[PDB]
């Protein structure tokens, strides 16, 4: 019966269900996690100069 | 895929769509050739003596 967390992929949204306490700590937790990547990702491409790919 | 793999398929992408260049290549092939063939022989002949 205690708050429960969640998220869909085709809008990318964070469900919760539960308290209001719930709705102030998982706020701070969708904005925790909502950081995007700085310059270097996963991926990389790499531009060989002298070796064929 | 997932809004984190978007952003990381849009930098691959733009790597990858790099204005290719392009390259002149001239080849250049120079041959040159020649000889000399030489025949001088002398042949005499005798109906007395004899024929070589």
């Amino acid at each position: 019966l205690a708050p429960k967390v969640v998220a869909d992929e085709r809008t990318n949204s964070v469900v919760v269900s539960g308290e209001p306490k719930a709705r102030a700590r998982i706020i701070q937790m969708v904005r925790q996690l909502d950081r995007e990547l700085q310059s270097q990702g996963n991926t990389r491409v790499f531009y060989l100069k002298y070796g064929k790919a | 895929a997932q809004p984190d793999v978007m952003a990381e398929l849009e930098q691959v992408v733009a790597k990858l769509d790099i204005r290719r260049a392009q390259v002149l290549v001239e080849a250049i092939i120079v041959e040159i050739a020649d000889g000399d063939g030489l025949n001088l022989g002398v042949q005499w002949a005798n109906t007395n003596g004899g024929g070589t």
